[PDB]
Protein backbone atom coordinates (compact mmCIF):
# COMPACT_ATOMS: atom_id res chain seq x y z
CA UNK A 1 0.00 0.00 0.00
CA UNK A 2 1.18 3.44 -0.84
CA UNK A 3 1.43 6.18 1.61
CA UNK A 4 3.54 9.55 2.09
CA UNK A 5 4.40 9.08 6.31
CA UNK A 6 7.19 8.34 8.61
CA UNK A 7 4.71 7.86 11.39
CA UNK A 8 1.52 7.17 13.69
CA UNK A 9 0.16 5.17 10.80
CA UNK A 10 -3.22 6.51 8.50
CA UNK A 11 -6.83 5.61 10.02
CA UNK A 12 -7.34 4.48 6.54
CA UNK A 13 -8.50 0.85 5.44
CA UNK A 14 -7.02 -1.99 3.26
CA UNK A 15 -8.00 -5.81 3.33
CA UNK A 16 -4.63 -8.85 3.12
CA UNK A 17 -4.88 -11.13 -0.03
CA UNK A 18 -3.16 -13.89 0.24
CA UNK A 19 0.08 -14.85 -1.63
CA UNK A 20 0.91 -18.33 -1.09
CA UNK A 21 -0.25 -21.60 1.73
CA UNK A 22 2.50 -23.66 2.90
CA UNK A 23 1.23 -27.37 3.81
CA UNK A 24 4.01 -27.96 6.03
CA UNK A 25 2.26 -29.62 9.42
CA UNK A 26 5.18 -28.40 12.14
CA UNK A 27 5.60 -26.43 15.17
CA UNK A 28 6.64 -23.22 15.47
CA UNK A 29 6.66 -20.93 18.53
CA UNK A 30 9.37 -18.16 18.21
CA UNK A 31 10.26 -15.82 14.83
CA UNK A 32 12.97 -13.21 13.98
CA UNK A 33 13.49 -10.81 11.58
CA UNK A 34 16.28 -10.35 8.96
CA UNK A 35 17.76 -6.67 8.63
CA UNK A 36 20.89 -5.83 5.75
CA UNK A 37 23.50 -3.14 6.42
CA UNK A 38 25.36 -1.07 4.18
CA UNK A 39 28.86 -1.20 3.80
CA UNK A 40 29.81 2.13 1.79
CA UNK A 41 33.36 4.00 1.97
CA UNK A 42 32.94 5.80 4.96
CA UNK A 43 32.54 2.98 7.56
CA UNK A 44 35.95 0.59 7.82
CA UNK A 45 33.73 -2.12 6.93
CA UNK A 46 34.35 -4.35 9.72
CA UNK A 47 30.98 -5.35 11.21
CA UNK A 48 32.30 -4.71 15.02
CA UNK A 49 30.70 -0.72 15.20
CA UNK B 1 15.08 -80.86 -22.46
CA UNK B 2 17.32 -80.65 -19.54
CA UNK B 3 19.71 -77.64 -19.65
CA UNK B 4 22.33 -77.21 -16.65
CA UNK B 5 21.84 -73.87 -15.40
CA UNK B 6 25.16 -72.13 -14.26
CA UNK B 7 26.42 -68.76 -13.59
CA UNK B 8 28.02 -66.74 -16.40
CA UNK B 9 30.99 -64.90 -13.91
CA UNK B 10 31.48 -65.41 -10.50
CA UNK B 11 34.56 -63.41 -8.48
CA UNK B 12 36.01 -63.87 -5.08
CA UNK B 13 39.19 -62.90 -3.35
CA UNK B 14 41.59 -65.35 -2.72
CA UNK B 15 41.96 -66.61 1.07
CA UNK B 16 37.80 -66.60 1.56
CA UNK B 17 35.15 -69.14 0.57
CA UNK B 18 32.74 -68.86 -2.42
CA UNK B 19 29.89 -71.25 -3.86
CA UNK B 20 28.99 -72.39 -6.86
CA UNK B 21 26.07 -73.70 -8.48
CA UNK B 22 24.12 -76.12 -11.19
CA UNK B 23 20.47 -76.21 -11.27
CA UNK B 24 18.89 -78.80 -13.08
CA UNK B 25 15.53 -77.53 -15.85
CA UNK B 26 13.32 -80.64 -16.49
CA UNK B 27 14.84 -83.49 -14.08
CA UNK B 28 15.53 -83.20 -10.22
CA UNK B 29 19.24 -83.07 -9.41
CA UNK B 30 19.29 -86.14 -7.10
CA UNK B 31 18.28 -88.39 -9.88
CA UNK B 32 21.83 -88.87 -11.92
CA UNK B 33 25.55 -88.01 -11.08
CA UNK B 34 26.99 -84.52 -11.14
CA UNK B 35 30.45 -84.18 -11.77
CA UNK B 36 32.58 -80.79 -12.24
CA UNK B 37 35.37 -80.46 -14.79
CA UNK B 38 38.31 -77.81 -13.85
CA UNK B 39 39.57 -76.52 -17.28
CA UNK B 40 42.78 -74.35 -17.81
CA UNK B 41 42.72 -72.00 -20.79
CA UNK B 42 44.13 -73.27 -23.77
CA UNK B 43 44.47 -76.70 -21.77
CA UNK B 44 42.46 -80.33 -21.77
CA UNK B 45 39.70 -80.51 -18.61
CA UNK B 46 40.63 -81.96 -15.81
CA UNK B 47 38.31 -84.04 -13.11
CA UNK B 48 37.78 -81.70 -10.27
CA UNK B 49 35.27 -83.72 -8.22
CA UNK B 50 33.17 -86.98 -8.91
CA UNK B 51 29.72 -88.40 -7.19
CA UNK B 52 28.89 -85.29 -6.18
CA UNK B 53 30.82 -86.05 -2.67
CA UNK B 54 34.05 -88.30 -4.16
CA UNK B 55 37.46 -86.53 -4.40
CA UNK B 56 39.81 -87.55 -7.03
CA UNK B 57 43.69 -88.57 -5.33
CA UNK B 58 45.53 -85.50 -6.25
CA UNK B 59 43.10 -82.59 -6.04
CA UNK B 60 42.92 -80.80 -3.09
CA UNK B 61 40.69 -81.40 -0.11
CA UNK B 62 39.04 -77.48 -0.47
CA UNK B 63 37.03 -79.03 -3.35
CA UNK B 64 33.77 -79.73 -1.71
CA UNK B 65 30.01 -80.41 -3.72
CA UNK B 66 26.77 -80.55 -1.89
CA UNK B 67 23.75 -81.55 -3.51
CA UNK B 68 20.66 -79.37 -3.01
CA UNK B 69 17.78 -81.97 -4.52
CA UNK B 70 14.75 -80.09 -3.10
CA UNK B 71 16.24 -76.72 -5.23
CA UNK B 72 17.06 -78.75 -8.13
CA UNK B 73 20.83 -77.09 -7.90
CA UNK B 74 23.91 -78.38 -7.04
CA UNK B 75 26.79 -77.03 -5.04
CA UNK B 76 30.26 -76.91 -5.55
CA UNK B 77 32.04 -74.99 -2.50
CA UNK B 78 35.46 -73.95 -2.60
CA UNK B 79 37.23 -72.47 0.22
CA UNK B 80 40.80 -70.72 0.12
CA UNK B 81 41.39 -69.54 -3.20
CA UNK B 82 44.53 -68.94 -4.60
CA UNK B 83 46.30 -68.20 -8.18
CA UNK B 84 45.82 -71.51 -10.07
CA UNK B 85 42.35 -72.12 -9.37
CA UNK B 86 41.69 -69.43 -12.12
CA UNK B 87 40.18 -72.18 -14.20
CA UNK B 88 36.43 -72.96 -16.11
CA UNK B 89 34.19 -75.15 -13.81
CA UNK B 90 31.57 -76.83 -15.82
CA UNK B 91 28.76 -79.23 -14.02
CA UNK B 92 28.42 -82.36 -16.13
CA UNK B 93 25.26 -84.68 -15.53
CA UNK B 94 25.61 -87.52 -18.64
CA UNK B 95 21.88 -88.90 -17.43
CA UNK B 96 21.18 -91.60 -19.99
CA UNK B 97 22.64 -91.49 -23.40
CA UNK B 98 23.88 -87.65 -23.09
CA UNK B 99 26.51 -85.89 -21.74
CA UNK B 100 24.75 -82.09 -20.28
CA UNK B 101 27.82 -80.23 -19.65
CA UNK B 102 27.42 -76.93 -17.84
CA UNK B 103 27.57 -73.31 -18.96
CA UNK B 104 30.84 -72.69 -16.94
CA UNK B 105 32.32 -70.74 -14.13
CA UNK B 106 35.46 -68.21 -14.71
CA UNK B 107 37.50 -66.91 -11.84
CA UNK B 108 38.90 -62.97 -11.37
CA UNK B 109 41.32 -62.34 -9.31
CA UNK B 110 43.89 -58.92 -9.41
CA UNK B 111 52.43 -54.65 -12.97
CA UNK B 112 52.21 -52.96 -16.17
CA UNK B 113 54.45 -49.37 -16.68
CA UNK B 114 53.48 -46.26 -19.02
CA UNK B 115 55.70 -46.02 -21.53
CA UNK B 116 56.47 -44.06 -24.97
CA UNK B 117 54.66 -45.17 -27.89
CA UNK B 118 57.69 -45.90 -30.22
CA UNK B 119 56.23 -45.53 -34.04
CA UNK B 120 57.96 -46.94 -37.48
CA UNK B 121 56.58 -46.95 -40.83
CA UNK B 122 57.88 -48.98 -44.20
CA UNK B 123 56.68 -47.94 -47.76
CA UNK B 124 55.39 -50.81 -49.91
CA UNK B 125 57.39 -52.93 -51.19
CA UNK B 126 58.83 -53.35 -55.19
CA UNK B 127 57.44 -56.39 -55.20
CA UNK B 128 54.31 -55.80 -54.20
CA UNK B 129 53.65 -52.99 -56.30
CA UNK B 130 55.10 -55.44 -59.46
CA UNK B 131 52.08 -57.88 -57.42
CA UNK B 132 49.42 -54.91 -58.29
CA UNK B 133 48.95 -54.13 -54.69
CA UNK B 134 50.48 -51.96 -52.16
CA UNK B 135 49.99 -51.64 -48.36
CA UNK B 136 51.49 -49.19 -45.89
CA UNK B 137 52.23 -50.71 -42.29
CA UNK B 138 51.79 -48.72 -39.15
CA UNK B 139 53.24 -50.40 -35.79
CA UNK B 140 52.66 -48.80 -32.81
CA UNK B 141 54.72 -50.77 -29.92
CA UNK B 142 56.28 -50.74 -26.78
CA UNK B 143 53.78 -48.91 -25.27
CA UNK B 144 51.31 -48.47 -22.43
CA UNK B 145 47.95 -48.04 -21.85
CA UNK B 146 46.58 -50.18 -24.60
CA UNK B 147 44.33 -47.56 -25.99
CA UNK B 148 45.96 -45.70 -29.03
CA UNK B 149 44.01 -43.82 -32.10
CA UNK B 150 45.43 -44.66 -35.21
CA UNK B 151 44.80 -41.39 -38.54
CA UNK B 152 46.30 -42.19 -41.72
CA UNK B 153 46.94 -39.10 -43.52
CA UNK B 154 47.70 -38.39 -47.36
CA UNK B 155 49.95 -35.52 -47.24
CA UNK B 156 47.14 -33.93 -45.85
CA UNK B 157 43.92 -35.72 -46.32
CA UNK B 158 43.18 -38.37 -43.86
CA UNK B 159 42.51 -41.58 -45.21
CA UNK B 160 40.15 -43.93 -43.86
CA UNK B 161 39.49 -46.33 -47.04
CA UNK B 162 41.15 -49.65 -46.23
CA UNK B 163 42.59 -48.62 -43.36
CA UNK B 164 43.16 -51.95 -41.40
CA UNK B 165 43.97 -52.02 -37.43
CA UNK B 166 45.08 -54.52 -34.45
CA UNK B 167 43.82 -54.43 -30.96
CA UNK B 168 47.04 -53.93 -28.26
CA UNK B 169 48.41 -57.13 -27.46
CA UNK B 170 50.74 -58.14 -24.40
CA UNK B 171 54.26 -58.90 -24.54
CA UNK B 172 57.44 -59.63 -22.56
CA UNK B 173 57.99 -56.27 -21.67
CA UNK B 174 55.17 -56.17 -20.05
CA UNK B 175 54.40 -53.25 -22.50
CA UNK B 176 51.71 -53.32 -25.38
CA UNK B 177 52.51 -53.18 -29.36
CA UNK B 178 49.72 -52.67 -32.07
CA UNK B 179 49.80 -52.46 -35.63
CA UNK B 180 47.86 -50.40 -38.73
CA UNK B 181 47.93 -51.59 -42.23
CA UNK B 182 46.66 -49.07 -45.50
CA UNK B 183 45.87 -50.94 -48.34
CA UNK B 184 46.34 -49.16 -51.52
CA UNK B 185 46.37 -49.30 -55.45
CA UNK B 186 50.06 -48.88 -57.01
CA UNK B 187 48.16 -45.88 -58.57
CA UNK B 188 46.83 -44.36 -55.41
CA UNK B 189 50.23 -44.82 -53.63
CA UNK B 190 52.62 -42.93 -56.18
CA UNK B 191 49.40 -40.21 -56.69
CA UNK B 192 50.56 -38.30 -53.35
CA UNK B 193 53.93 -36.66 -52.65
CA UNK B 194 54.02 -38.45 -49.00
CA UNK B 195 51.54 -40.80 -47.01
CA UNK B 196 52.00 -40.37 -43.03
CA UNK B 197 50.87 -42.21 -40.18
CA UNK B 198 49.68 -40.34 -37.15
CA UNK B 199 49.65 -42.10 -33.17
CA UNK B 200 47.75 -40.45 -30.37
CA UNK B 201 48.90 -41.97 -26.64
CA UNK B 202 47.73 -39.85 -23.55
CA UNK B 203 47.55 -36.93 -25.57
CA UNK B 204 51.20 -36.84 -26.96
CA UNK B 205 51.40 -37.41 -30.82
CA UNK B 206 54.60 -39.71 -32.87
CA UNK B 207 54.16 -39.08 -36.64
CA UNK B 208 56.49 -40.61 -38.93
CA UNK B 209 56.01 -40.29 -42.39
CA UNK B 210 57.05 -41.76 -45.68
CA UNK B 211 57.67 -41.04 -49.71
CA UNK B 212 57.47 -42.89 -53.08
CA UNK B 213 61.51 -43.31 -53.56
CA UNK C 1 26.87 -58.62 -14.39
CA UNK C 2 26.38 -60.06 -10.46
CA UNK C 3 28.59 -57.86 -8.91
CA UNK C 4 28.56 -54.26 -11.26
CA UNK C 5 27.46 -50.62 -9.71
CA UNK C 6 24.06 -49.99 -9.68
CA UNK C 7 21.91 -47.18 -9.20
CA UNK C 8 19.22 -47.94 -6.51
CA UNK C 9 16.80 -45.55 -4.77
CA UNK C 10 13.46 -46.08 -2.83
CA UNK C 11 10.70 -44.23 -3.41
CA UNK C 12 8.46 -44.08 -0.40
CA UNK C 13 4.83 -42.83 0.60
CA UNK C 14 3.58 -41.32 4.13
CA UNK C 15 -0.19 -41.28 5.53
CA UNK C 16 -0.61 -38.95 8.23
CA UNK C 17 -3.72 -36.21 9.07
CA UNK C 18 -2.37 -33.80 6.58
CA UNK C 19 -3.97 -32.67 3.24
CA UNK C 20 -2.50 -33.76 -0.21
CA UNK C 21 0.54 -32.17 -1.23
CA UNK C 22 2.38 -34.27 -4.15
CA UNK C 23 -0.17 -36.69 -6.33
CA UNK C 24 -1.50 -37.04 -9.67
CA UNK C 25 -3.58 -34.89 -11.60
CA UNK C 26 -7.24 -35.58 -13.07
CA UNK C 27 -8.20 -35.20 -16.25
CA UNK C 28 -11.13 -32.89 -17.63
CA UNK C 29 -13.79 -33.35 -19.78
CA UNK C 30 -16.17 -31.19 -21.52
CA UNK C 31 -18.28 -28.74 -19.63
CA UNK C 32 -22.20 -27.62 -20.14
CA UNK C 33 -24.51 -24.76 -19.19
CA UNK C 34 -28.01 -23.63 -19.08
CA UNK C 35 -29.30 -27.04 -17.75
CA UNK C 36 -30.14 -28.89 -14.59
CA UNK C 37 -26.97 -31.02 -13.55
CA UNK C 38 -24.68 -31.78 -10.67
CA UNK C 39 -21.53 -30.72 -10.07
CA UNK C 40 -18.80 -31.57 -7.93
CA UNK C 41 -15.85 -28.33 -7.29
CA UNK C 42 -14.44 -29.93 -4.74
CA UNK C 43 -16.79 -28.55 -1.90
CA UNK C 44 -20.16 -29.58 -2.54
CA UNK C 45 -22.13 -31.49 -4.57
CA UNK C 46 -24.61 -29.07 -6.00
CA UNK C 47 -27.33 -29.56 -8.66
CA UNK C 48 -28.46 -26.78 -10.90
CA UNK C 49 -28.05 -24.96 -13.81
C1 LIG D 1 5.07 -29.52 19.31
O1 LIG D 1 5.16 -28.60 20.42
C2 LIG D 1 4.37 -28.95 21.56
C3 LIG D 1 4.54 -27.83 22.56
O2 LIG D 1 5.16 -26.69 21.97
C4 LIG D 1 4.82 -30.30 22.10
O3 LIG D 1 3.99 -30.67 23.19
C5 LIG D 1 4.72 -31.35 20.99
O4 LIG D 1 5.23 -32.59 21.47
C6 LIG D 1 5.51 -30.91 19.76
N1 LIG D 1 5.35 -31.88 18.69
C7 LIG D 1 6.32 -32.16 17.80
C8 LIG D 1 5.97 -33.18 16.76
O5 LIG D 1 7.41 -31.61 17.84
Amino acid sequence: TPINLVRDLPQGFSALEPLVDLPIGINITRFQTLLALHRSYLTPGDSSS
Amino acid sequence: NFMLTQPHSVSESPGKTVTISCTGSSGSIASNYVQWYQQRPGSAPTTVIYEDNQRPSGVPDRFSGSIDSSSNSASLTISGLKTEDEADYYCQSYDSSNVVFGGGTKLTVLGQPKAAPSVTLFPPSSEELQANKATLVCLISDFYPGAVTVAWKADSSPVKAGVETTTPSKQSNNKYAASSYLSLTPEQWKSHRSYSCQVTHEGSTVEKTVAPT
Amino acid sequence: VGYQPYRVVVLSFELLHAPATVCGPKKSTNLVKNKCVNFNFNGLTGTGV
